[PDB]
């Protein structure tokens, strides 16, 4: 790390640069995932997948 | 309006006086959308 950098926070390919989300950011958007989930109880993407 | 210029070193209560607030992440700008 600090060559090859750190891959997508939110996506596959551990290791390059490769613009990434910011963690910033993306806690911000795993918040309000969280908020609109448990309001709205929809169920997970995999259960949409079961 | 002003006479002198004066120069010294920065004491880091002065550095902590002059900043507006503390850049912790290092993330410039989302690049799709312009808010930084």
């Amino acid at each position: 790390l600090e060559i090859r950098g750190a891959g997508e926070l939110l996506g596959e390919e551990q290791s390059g640069s490769m613009e990434t989300i910011g963690f910033s950011l993306y806690m911000e958007l795993l918040e309000n995932a969280v908020d609109a989930l448990k309001a709205g109880r929809e169920p997970s993407l995999e259960d949409l997948t079961s | 309006e002003f006479d002198a210029i004066k120069i010294a070193l920065a004491s880091p209560d002065m550095i902590r006086s002059w900043s507006f607030g503390e850049v912790k992440k290092p993330e410039t700008i989302n690049y799709r959308t312009f808010k930084p």
